[PDB]
């Protein structure tokens, strides 16, 4: 995180980003799940890598989130995009060498 | 704020310009750099938990980021020179040859005697390892305040006007609204 | 914390003789000396052992 | 590939140790931050 | 070592046993200079053996420049003989060598600062003051002046043997710090 | 206020008492007596540099407000005064005649004339890691 | 008469550094009566807090605490502390 | 300290400062209960109190390495003071006062470092080099303004502050060969 | 804790104020106090038989408290005396002394 | 009085020298050492003494002696009192005047007003107060953390033995737990570190220093305290969140509100003390 924002400031926002919870009913609460922390049966893994290549301000959107976990073919974890331009929630703004590399467990 | 090392810094997460403003604020830079947020306020008698100057907060709103703030404290330490021979040192003290160690843990220290920025800390833990050799050597280390905790934000190493090695450590926490919190 | 003068007063008002003694002794300061019976001084070389 | 400190302005992985003073290659600006730690830090999502 | 230091200078004292009028000596002896305003003695030199004597009013003198014990005694005798020939009841008494200086050349260069750091208690080296390293040997008690060139100066000896023993003792350490 | 003190007040403080003299009048016995002298020391124009810093390794260089706050230095500039030393003498009533010196470091007030940040544009301050 | 030996720079340098630092407006590490609190650390809690600190007035020692008519347009009628310093700390 | 119950050679003990106890980390036996804050206790000796209002401020710090142990206050003006008694009690300190005055040669070193732009660590080495060699028989009768000019290069040569001998020849004074021999007889000590 | 003493535990019933007779001050004292030196047996790390513990109280987590021993958390600390060259006024009683002279004969003491 | 106070004893001839406890020293780092102002003032008395002794012994120059006497007079005098009217204060290098003995006893914050007539205490706790319509008049909401710190020393007895053993087992971190075990022997067992904190087998007469628990009597106080009602005994109620909760009707006696007021809590340590609180 080379951003003007705090690790946890960003972290907080990521929770408020709406995710597809259609098939939420076929996912287990990790508390009830039998693994060690999380797994596929109980979580969705999201990834976010962003960098200021542009001289202009580089924006980070809920669209920039990528699912890395196996979905078991169920309608889940897709960042909800209601946005006309199709960007979703604006998470961050980066300048030049501003990099943001993180991992989310939903 | 992000480029300065001050003892204590309090920054509001999502500041808001006021809905009700003064023509004089234009010159005061207030709408550019605000001191609060426009809250949805009911003047009501509810559960009686707002009696005698107390107030009720929407715990739902608090989760959404209402009134959260950043908090940065900065710890400093010098490597002092006591005359011709005695010199303090930046290092990770070993409990066998170091007296009066802090009960806190020293594991988060790299061999230069500092925690790398990014490590999460907690009460009584050792941010800066220091010894004041006298003879083998006593422990002169800096622990994080016992009533606080957080994640190390930045750590800088420098020399001063006469060239004494000294190190500044910033610690960031996020203070969510709680009960005895004044507004 | 400081159990100060004004707090001593409230305890004296309540008649909490033993509660006060405790605050001032057991809960703080309290110490034991050996004094002389002739000149009531703390002179005594107590080699209590 | 590994590092230590940084130019507070020309941000250029520097690094050093004892008695090597505390300067930079060209611009002296004896400030120098210390860059992050490899070990990932974890956070609460709320 | 295979090298033998060369005696370069020997200082000896001689009591002629009889007061002297330095002003008169300076007047009747050739190659004599007397300037009481700076030194209360007559400085006289001879060619064989090439030496220089310091003659005092007390009748005592110092003979310098001799390169062997024999030349020193011999030169001393000539000076006394001149004092007599001038008109004094001078006699050749208490002859005694007080200092012998010798020099060498080990032929190789020497890293002096390494030698100084190694033998700190005996050597003082600070090129700023003097280019050579001053080694104060304990046994024998001889002072050496060690140079980067391999040139060695040994002084403080009363017997020529001490110069020789001093050189043998220092050769190993000289060799150890040879620049090669 | 500060500017008035630097541009004017400072000079007048150097010039009120300013010059100091010491007189050595003899015993008038005979040579080497009978020699009366008076020596002067005068203070002229006062100079004041932009803020600087004297590091441990001799080198002096400019110092910006941010470096001061981080390395805990003082944001001060140099005070320099023209000094002159005259000499006079008489025998046993007639006085006959026979540079720029550093004096101290004066702390500068930010945004004043002498501060670097005074003639600074918005984009300028940002590069200097200061808040406009 | 060697110049460097004559003028002691440290006199004025550290003499000002002392005052500004500590706040005892006087000479020097032997200060009393000296007026403490003349120089103080700038409040950086909020931007307004910083602004109002650079417009603060101290009055040391007839009825000074009261808001005088002559204070109109020159000093704030509301910005004053409660307790001990009330009406002795004026704000422009 | 070592736990009376256990006794293992590396005596693993913790200072639970917060509960004011000294515990044995193994058996948990408390080995001491009276425990004092050294930071705040040191605040009573070296404080920020120059006015004189602090009731906590009750002592003063000294430097046993440099000035030995010379405890001595100074008669000075107070709030209610006549300027007469100050003079008398000070004129009375004059009859009680040589080597207790050669400490003003520290004022010669301090005024030389500040004229040479030298750090606070160099002065204290030059003052310790001068205190341990000014009364030596090995220095005997060297130029007294060239033995303190040599102890400044001795203090600089340990504090890593680059100062050539010709840089100190410019300050005072130095006679080159005179403060060069003196810079060696001290170097042996 | 603080160790057991066979001495009878009693309560203070009366406090008898008075002044110190020099005879008594001398009699209580456990040390002479001769030197203005703290400790430092000339650049050392022990107390000087002169000021603090010439033969006095104990400090620095060390028992040595003249036979008494005990150390810090038991020792009350015992007094030393200093023998003054000439009499001096006790500042508090400079006036009661004055008044007493004012009442009595400065020759016969009547 | 011929026994305790003859007038001859007013003048000082011999000087009682107080022991280190009265004038502590501190040895920092071999080049830093702190002595008490009294130790300074004494050394001056001594130096002035040693001086005048040498003068009398030697050729007494009359006026050079009385000159040295009124110096001694000053140092001795200024040591007991430095705030003397007319006289110059003895100052200590830094410009600050020497803390005389008088001045340590004198003010509020003196030894009398501030170490004897009022003193800070252990088994005390303080935090922000807030109101509660669900607390009973006589109770006080105590934050879990505060309850987990404050302790009551309970004697092991047939009646409590089993319960106490459980809180001991619970330990210092769990909410109804304990911090220390006090054996007959006098030595304190720290449950936080003792290797035997698990297998700790209690004995009648031992003391278990256990956490403050629901319904313990505690002294609650809001300063100033110009009332006997400004300090009242409440029933503990361990609760979450960092504030002391009080019933609203009890607001008036304390003179409290919840605009940022803090309140003091004192814990009795004896069955006797507790009775005093609950019964009076
Ligand atoms: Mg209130
Ligand atoms: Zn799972
Ligand atoms: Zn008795
Ligand atoms: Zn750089
Ligand atoms: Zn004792
Ligand atoms: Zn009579």
């Amino acid at each position: 995180n080379t951003t003007v924002l705090a690790d946890e400031f960003i972290a907080h926002r990521l929770g408020l980003i709406p995710l597809q919870s259609m098939d939420i009913e076929q996912l287990e609460y990790s508390r009830d799940c039998f693994c060690e922390d999380h797994c596929d049966k109980c979580s969705v893994v999201l990834t976010l890598q962003a960098f200021g290549e542009s001289e202009s301000t580089t924006n980070v959107y809920s669209k920039d989130l990528v699912i890395v976990s196996n979905l078991m073919g169920r309608n889940i974890g897709h960042p909800i995009i209601q946005d006309k331009e199709g960007n979703g929630v604006l998470i961050c703004k980066l300048r030049k060498g501003q990099e943001l590399k993180l991992t989310c467990v939903a | 704020y992000n480029v300065r090392m001050d003892t204590m810094a309090n920054i509001l997460y999502y500041p808001q310009k006021p809905l009700g403003t003064t023509r004089a604020m234009e010159y005061l830079k207030f709408r550019e750099l605000p001191a609060g947020q426009n809250a949805i306020v009911a003047i009501a008698c509810y559960s009686g938990y707002n009696q005698e100057d107390s107030m009720i907060m929407n715990q739902s709103s608090i989760d959404r980021g209402l009134f959260r703030s950043l908090f940065f404290r900065s710890y400093m330490d010098q490597e002092k020179k006591y005359g011709m021979s005695i010199t303090e040192t930046f290092e990770k003290p070993q409990r066998t040859n170091t007296l009066r160690m802090k009960h806190g843990t020293y594991d988060k220290l790299d061999d230069d005697g500092l925690i790398a920025p990014g490590v999460r800390v907690s009460g009584e833990d050792v941010i800066i390892g220091k010894t004041t050799p006298i003879s083998s050597k006593r422990d002169a280390s800096t622990p994080l305040r016992s009533t606080e905790n957080g994640i190390v934000d930045q750590v800088l190493v420098t020399t001063n006007q006469d060239g004494l090695k000294f190190v500044k450590v910033r610690v960031r926490t996020t203070k969510i609204p709680q009960i005895g919190d004044k507004f | 914390l400081r159990f100060g003068e004004m707090e001593r007063d409230c305890m004296i008002a309540h008649g909490a003789a033993s509660f006060l003694k405790e605050r001032l002794m057991e809960a703080s300061d309290a110490f034991r000396v050996h004094i002389c019976g002739i000149c009531g001084l703390m002179t005594v070389i107590a080699k209590l052992n | 590939a590994t590092l230590k400190y940084i130019c507070a302005e020309c941000s250029s992985k520097l690094s050093l140790s004892r008695t090597d003073a505390v300067r930079c290659k060209d611009c002296g600006h004896r400030i120098l931050l210390k860059a992050r730690t490899k070990r990932l830090v974890q956070f609460e999502a709320r | 070592s295979g090298i033998v230091p060369t005696l370069q200078n020997i200082v000896a004292t001689v009591t002629l046993g009889c007061r002297l009028d330095l002003k008169t000596v300076a007047l009747h002896a050739r190659n004599a200079e007397y300037n009481p305003k700076r030194f209360a003695a007559v400085i006289m030199r001879i060619r064989e053996p090439k030496t220089t004597a310091l003659i005092f009013a007390s009748g005592k003198m110092v003979v310098t420049g001799a390169k062997s014990e024999d030349d020193s005694k011999l030169a001393s005798r000539k000076y006394a003989r001149i004092i007599q020939k001038i008109g004094f009841a001078a006699k050749f008494t208490d002859f005694k060598i007080q200092n012998i200086v010798g020099s060498c050349d080990v032929k190789f260069p020497i890293r002096l600062e390494g030698l100084a750091f190694s033998h700190g208690t005996f050597s003082s080296y600070e090129p700023e003051l003097f280019p050579g390293l001053i080694y104060r040997m304990v046994k024998p008690k001889i002072v050496l002046l060690i140079f980067v060139s391999g040139k060695i100066v040994l002084t403080g000896a009363k017997q020529r043997e001490e110069i020789y023993q001093a050189f043998e003792a220092i050769y190993p350490v000289l060799s150890e710090f040879r620049k090669m | 206020s500060f500017n008035q003190f630097v541009d004017y007040t400072l000079q007048d403080i150097i010039c009120e008492d300013s010059t100091l003299i010491l007189e050595q009048l003899a015993q008038h016995t005979t040579e080497s007596d009978n020699i009366s002298r008076k020596y002067e020391i005068s203070f002229g124009k006062i100079y004041v540099t932009k803020p600087m810093v004297n590091e441990s390794d001799g080198v002096t260089h400019a110092l910006y407000p941010q470096e001061a706050r981080l390395r805990n230095l003082t944001y001060s500039s140099g005070l320099f005064v023209d000094v002159k030393k005259r000499t006079y003498e008489a025998i046993d009533e007639l006085k006959y005649e026979l540079g720029k010196v550093f004096i101290g470091r004066l702390p500068i007030m930010l945004r004043s004339k002498n501060c670097y940040l005074s003639e600074a544009t918005e984009s300028d301050l940002y590069k200097l890691k200061e808040c406009p | 008469f060697n110049m460097k030996l004559a003028i002691n720079a440290k006199t004025i340098t550290s003499g000002l550094k002392y005052a500004l630092a500590t706040g005892n407006w006087g000479e020097q590490k032997k200060a009393m009566s000296s007026r403490a609190g003349v120089s103080q650390v700038l409040n950086r809690y909020t931007y307004s807090s910083t602004l109002s600190h650079l417009r603060r007035t101290n009055t040391p020692i007839a009825k000074p605490r009261q808001l005088h008519n002559t204070h109109w347009g020159l000093v704030c009628p509301a910005e004053t502390p409660e307790g001990q310093a009330c009406g002795l700390v004026k704000n422009l | 300290l070592t736990c009376p119950e256990c006794k293992v050679y590396p005596p693993k003990i913790v200072e639970r400062f917060s509960e004011g106890d000294v515990v044995c980390a193994l058996c948990g036996l408390v080995l001491s209960d009276k425990l004092v804050d050294t930071r705040s206790e040191w605040r009573t000796f070296s404080n920020d109190d120059h006015n004189g209002d602090d009731p906590s401020r009750v002592g003063e710090a000294s430097n046993p390495l440099l000035d030995g142990n010379n405890l001595s206050t100074r008669i000075g003006k107070g709030e209610t003071t006549d300027m007469r008694f100050t003079k008398e009690l000070n004129k009375a300190q004059g009859k009680n006062v040589k080597d207790n005055e050669v400490q003003a040669a520290f004022a010669k070193i301090t005024m030389l470092c500040d004229a040479a732009e030298l750090p606070k660590i160099v002065k204290d080495c030059a003052k310790e080099a001068y205190k341990l060699c000014h009364d030596e028989k090995t220095l005997k009768g060297k130029s007294m303004e060239s033995i303190m000019a040599a102890s400044i290069l001795i203090g600089c040569r340990r504090a890593e502050v680059a100062r050539t001998f010709k840089e100190i020849q410019s300050l005072i004074h130095v006679k080159t060969k005179e403060f060069g021999k003196t810079l060696n007889i001290m170097k042996n000590i | 804790g603080q160790q057991y003493s066979s001495a009878p535990l009693r309560t203070v019933k009366e406090v008898q104020f008075g002044l110190f007779s020099p005879e008594e001050v001398r009699a209580i004292s456990v040390a002479k106090i001769r030197f203005p030196e703290t400790m430092d047996e000339t650049q050392t790390r022990a107390k000087i038989g002169g000021l603090n513990d010439p033969r006095l109280g104990s400090i620095d987590r060390n028992l040595k408290c003249q036979t008494c021993q005990e150390g810090m958390n038991e020792c009350p600390g015992h007094f030393g005396h200093i023998d003054l060259a000439k009499p001096v006024f006790h500042v508090g009683f400079i006036a009661k002394i004055k008044k007493v002279c004012e009442c009595v004969c400065m020759h016969c003491g009547k | 009085n011929e026994v305790f106070s003859r007038p001859e004893w007013m003048i000082l001839t011999c000087l009682p020298v107080p022991p280190p406890p009265v004038r502590p020293s501190i040895s920092f780092n071999e080049s830093q050492r702190g002595e008490d102002d009294l130790t300074f003032k004494l050394a001056d008395i001594l130096k002035a003494n040693i001086s005048l002794e040498t003068l009398e012994h030697n050729g007494a120059p009359h006026h050079a002696i009385e000159e040295a006497e009124s110096l001694l007079q000053f140092h001795v005098a200024t040591y007991m009192d430095n705030d003397i009217a007319g006289q110059p204060q003895a100052l200590q290098k830094s410009g600050r005047p020497v803390k005389s003995i008088r001045a340590r006893l004198k003010g509020k914050e003196g030894r009398i007003r501030g170490n004897l007539m009022g003193k800070r205490v252990d088994f005390s706790a303080r935090t922000v107060i807030s109101g509660d319509p669900n607390l009973e008049l006589d109770q006080v909401g105590v934050p879990k953390s505060i309850a987990k710190t404050l302790t009551y020393p309970e004697v092991v007895t047939p009646y409590n033995i089993d319960r106490l053993t459980q809180l001991v087992r619970n330990g210092p971190n769990e909410h109804p737990g304990a911090k220390y075990v006090i054996r007959d022997s006098g030595d304190r067992i720290d449950l936080r570190y003792s290797k035997r904190a698990g297998d700790i087998q209690l004995q009648y007469g031992w003391k278990v220093e256990r956490h403050i628990m629901d319904n313990d009597p505690v002294l609650f106080n809001r300063q100033p305290s110009l009332h006997k009602m400004s300090m009242m005994a409440h029933r503990v109620k361990v609760i979450p969140y960092s504030t002391f909760r009080l019933n609203l009707s009890v607001t008036s006696p304390y003179n409290a509100d919840f605009d940022g007021d803090e309140m003091n809590l004192h814990v009795p340590q004896s069955e006797e003390t507790r009775a005093e609180l609950s019964q009076l």
